[PDB]
């Protein structure tokens, strides 16, 4: 609220900045004959860490100021869900 | 289309593989993801497995993964086949009057011969050596 | 074996500043250098595909990247060079 | 060929392989169907395959005119070829 | 089993001749057949003949000039004259 | 010279020795303008770096996008290659076509001792890239608090 | 047809002039892809590489393929011909 | 469409006194005088 | 809904038909596309074929062509059914 | 719509010269018209049956009959490239400049399908080369949008 943002803006930024883009090739088929270079173009790849998610850029304020994901949210690894918790003889466990 | 190998692997292969479970008689699974944009995942079964059921079991798992795949991968069509890995035969096509080019011949083959050969019983897979025609819009960034 | 690949970084801040959308950037990059299956058409009674892609001569050289332009929200044409940077790196063309 | 190799160079190499069967195995080789861009491991600018059909067994008397000596002779010739992996091989009795 | 009387013949477009050309051949064959009452009887199409249809052309330029989207045009026409399945509601506990 | 490029990449220490003994070009380049020195810095071949330099390789060779072997070393955290390159006169403040310096790259990937070394060799902390960012801007954005104060 | 794609209307200018697709692109029939190019004895060719379905009889499927091919041949454009560059199947029949 | 190609199905029968076998042969004979690119095939009961 | 015979054929029937590959024991395939907005494609298998296996093989090939069908057809759904069965009885329900 | 009229509409469409001949002798309505207002002459013009066009005209067919959207047999013949039929119609008085409900003329239609000889014949018989459809387009406009350079020069 302090930054006039919603979850919609968060979701949009994540989809835009945690992306894996097919970007094509330099010198791909059909080429101009005589082409010596053939190379993949690599653009955005998926983020791999909480630090990267934290620096996702939600918006830049009119005064040049930056609003990042970590300024409106906590970022951490955690379960897809938290409904299932197991113990083995009283001690924290997991299982199959 | 246009995907590099890591994009293919992390956006397509890993997703299908993670969905490959509860498949009877599976000995092992292997896959390649390449900078052509292409994936192949091979599931090898115990001898005497019914290949109809194997194909059925594999595709039932794949269908769970499909909505999770990129829209462009879905629209290229993904396929599930039960065949030998070597070629049974190669049917060649030429033009003895040289009145059709490599591209012409390939399109004639794709558009007139391939589907019926693909629907023929015992034919597990068909590779076109060439390509069907498509409407090609070749863009110019200057004029754009 | 690994081979040279062209790593291009989209600068998110500059894109937002200039008003160019990430979807326009990625569709322009990918449609041009990678090609895009748009929809189907009918050729001599048979349904076939329609593809959009750069003409070969505009996707062979790294400098060509900046010849492509995206339209900002305010109607301006912005060259790829304005919101991106690039470098050579090594990557795999076949991951097993 | 190495990844990074152009379609043109793969055609240069396929030309040499075709040439060899057409000129140095006249007595034995009936036809050559060479494919640029397709290989055992799958598509690519740097891969290719030649399907060789031989004349009938009755016209190829002696061990020297059989697939083993032919493919050995051919692999030895092709080992001169620069920056490519080229070899002829008999498919095993059963394969797998 | 469904009618095991007479024959059941399929006339096939093997090139890209198209519907009109296939009708003409059908008619040609049907003419010849009817000239052998001695051998062939009641030889007829199983399908339907062409009928008048109302062809409407949208003028792209005039639509663009008035600022009318093609999607609005085509949705308006199709939904109105064709009907459109929008979504589902629930009527006395059954989805419809 | 193509053989020297490949050998340098592979780490083959004595193949690099033989090939230069036999007169190959120390500054041979491949399609993207990388020298054997570029390749050795990228994959982390300290010995080959040192041999190539002792045989008069341009320590400031740049690729087709303006990046130097120091850029690669500092980007990929090869400390023992970074000092060496620097001791042979590497442009500590070299910019590629993006305006990006080795300090930028070290700062971005959080290579603290590398940044310290680059700094002692006189790196411009005020150096901006085409987007007007310094290494400090990076440290702040990346939330690397350690690195941020080392740049003060 | 290409003509029809060429006249797709991208936009209408200020002075009312027309920007057509053929004004920003070359428009042709061409492959979905340009990676695979095949020769038969050095001559331009296409082909079908056929793989046998799991557990199917090779000799029977070869027959079925031949029979299907024969149905196509009369409707070939002039000069078009089937060749047989690689068949593992005659070895089975003949050796037996 | 029949087997993936545009098609038009035609029904008919042998005249009184004639075998359907005979009537099929005449159809094949007539079918063989048709314009370039038109083919044919037997389906259903005829196929059987 | 609302589609003419040709619209059905060229956006639905042809696409499905082009995907009916790799199915066992098929004798032939037929279809009609009509201006009620309907397609029926009927695949007939060798006598002795397991009808369940034939149906699932057909359904699975279809399922994988679904993303190539019009949105509104995917919405209506595409039904695969054993066709060669007949009625035990018809129960009419009238209001008087 | 009369019985023999219906039979005439079908015979003309189906190009059955002999049946048409007999029907003419029996007085089948040459001015019969289906639901969309096509006369046997519309049908023959559409499907290209030259002789039947000639026979219908011998027997009083309205050369300038129009359907419910204002289209004439000349419209149909010109659109679908039936050259000899276009000439017969024009000789028998067909309005060379007839506009349908959309303000489209035989010339627009011929030009649109790239029928060069037909365009020339229509110009010969006095087609108005400056005639505009409901969108203010001429046959020349149609030529150049289509990228037809031959036709474009004909219309200068
Ligand atoms: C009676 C038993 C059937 C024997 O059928 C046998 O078949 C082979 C293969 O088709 C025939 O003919 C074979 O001759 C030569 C001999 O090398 C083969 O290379 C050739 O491919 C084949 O045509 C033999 O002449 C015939 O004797």
């Amino acid at each position: 609220n302090k930054f006039q943002l919603t979850p919609v803006d968060v979701i949009t930024a994540i989809k835009a900045q945690n992306a894996q883009v097919a970007a094509g090739q330099l010198g791909g088929t059909p080429p101009v004959k005589g082409q010596q270079l053939n190379a993949s173009i690599i653009a955005q790849t998926r983020l791999t860490s909480t630090e990267e998610f934290g620096k996702i850029l939600l918006k830049v304020n009119q005064d040049g100021s930056r609003v990042l994901l970590r300024d409106v949210a906590k970022i951490e690894l955690g379960g897809e869900n938290y409904d299932i918790i197991a113990e083995f003889n009283g001690q924290p466990a997991s299982g199959l | 289309p246009g995907a590099d190998a890591k994009t293919v692997q992390d956006t397509v292969t890993q997703v299908i593989e993670q969905n490959m479970n509860g498949i009877d008689n599976l000995m092992y699974m292997s896959s390649n993801s390449d900078s052509t944009g292409t994936v192949q995942i091979t599931l090898t079964f115990e001898s005497g497995t019914d290949a109809d059921i194997a194909q059925v079991q594999v595709q039932n798992k794949l269908q769970l993964a499909m909505p999770l795949l990129p829209q462009e991968v879905q629209q290229q069509g993904v396929s599930v086949e039960k065949s030998s890995s070597s070629f049974l035969m190669v049917v060649g096509v030429i033009n003895t009057d040289g009145t059709m080019t490599q591209e012409d011949i390939s399109d004639y083959v794709a558009a007139n011969m391939k589907d019926a050969i693909s629907r023929t019983s015992g034919v597990g897979d068909v590779q076109l050596f060439g390509s069907q025609y498509a409407m090609r819009i070749w863009m110019n960034p200057n004029e754009l | 074996e690994d081979t040279p690949q062209f790593k291009i970084d989209i600068d998110q801040e500059k894109a937002q500043a200039l008003g160019v959308s990430i979807n326009d950037i990625n569709t322009t990059l990918g449609a041009a250098w990678g090609g895009s299956y748009v929809n189907d058409f009918i050729d001599r009674g048979r349904v076939k595909k329609v593809y959009v892609m750069s003409e070969a001569k505009y996707r062979m050289l790294p400098d060509d990247i900046g010849d492509w332009y995206v339209r900002a929200a305010d109607g301006q044409m912005v060259p790829f060079s304005a919101f991106s940077s690039s470098r050579w790196e090594y990557g795999s063309p076949r991951l097993e | 060929l190495p990844a990074g190799a152009t379609q043109e160079r793969t055609q240069k190499v396929l030309n040499e392989v075709t040439h060899y069967y057409l000129t140095k195995e006249k007595n034995n080789v009936e036809s050559v169907f060479a494919v640029n861009g397709f290989g055992f491991a799958g598509r690519g600018q740097n891969t290719g395959i030649a399907f060789v059909s031989l004349k009938d067994w009755a016209d190829r008397p002696g061990e020297e005119n059989k697939v083993e000596a032919i493919t050995m002779r051919a692999t030895r010739a092709f080992s001169q070829i620069k920056d490519a992996m080229v070899f002829a091989f008999n498919l095993p009795a059963i394969v797998e | 089993l469904g009618t095991a009387t007479g024959f059941d013949f399929e006339l096939i477009d093997q090139a890209g001749l198209g519907h009109e050309k296939l009708t003409q051949a059908r008619n040609q064959l049907l003419a010849e057949a009817a000239k052998h009452p001695d051998m062939l009887t009641s030889v007829r199409p199983n399908g339907l003949e062409d009928t008048p249809q109302f062809k409407i052309d949208i003028d792209q330029e005039k639509a663009q000039a008035l600022g009318v989207s093609i999607n609005d045009i085509n949705t308006t026409l199709g939904a109105a004259w064709g009907g459109s399945y929008v979504n589902d509601f629930i009527d006395r506990g059954r989805v419809k | 010279g193509k053989k020297l490029l490949e050998a340098a990449r592979a780490g083959r220490d004595d193949e690099v020795r033989i090939l230069m003994a036999n007169g190959a070009d120390v500054n041979a380049a491949d399609v993207v303008g990388w020298t054997p020195l570029h390749l050795a810095a990228y994959w982390g071949h300290l010995e080959i770096v040192e041999v190539l330099l002792k045989n008069g390789a341009d320590v400031n060779a740049y690729d087709t996008l303006g990046s130097t072997p120091l850029h690669l070393a500092a980007h990929f955290g090869h400390l023992e290659i970074v000092e060496v390159l620097l001791k042979n006169g590497a442009d500590v403040n070299a910019k590629d076509d993006n305006g990006i310096t080795p300090l930028h790259l070290a700062a971005n990937r959080g290579h603290l001792e590398i940044v310290e070394v680059l700094l002692k060799y006189g790196a411009d902390v005020n150096a901006q890239d085409k987007f007007g960012k310094t290494a400090f801007d990076i440290s702040i954005n990346n939330g690397n608090e350690d690195l941020a104060e080392i740049l003060q | 047809s290409t003509e029809e794609f060429g006249k797709i209307l991208l936009k209408v200018n200020q002075d009312g002039s027309r920007v057509l697709l053929r004004d920003v692109a070359k428009i042709e029939l061409g492959g979905e892809n340009y990676d695979i190019i095949a020769e038969f004895n050095g001559q331009p060719a296409s082909g079908l590489g056929i793989k046998l379905a799991t557990g199917a009889n090779a000799l029977d499927t070869a027959a079925a393929i031949r029979a299907e091919l024969a149905k196509m041949e009369p409707f070939f454009p002039s000069g078009l011909k089937i060749v047989y560059p690689y068949d593992t199947t005659p070895f089975v029949k003949i050796s037996i | 469409r029949y087997n993936g190609l545009p098609s038009m199905e035609i029904l008919g029968q042998a005249a009184p006194g004639k075998s359907t076998g005979e009537a099929m042969e005449l159809m094949e004979q007539l079918a063989s005088k048709l314009p370039t690119g038109v083919g044919y095939d037997w389906t259903g009961m005829s196929y059987q």
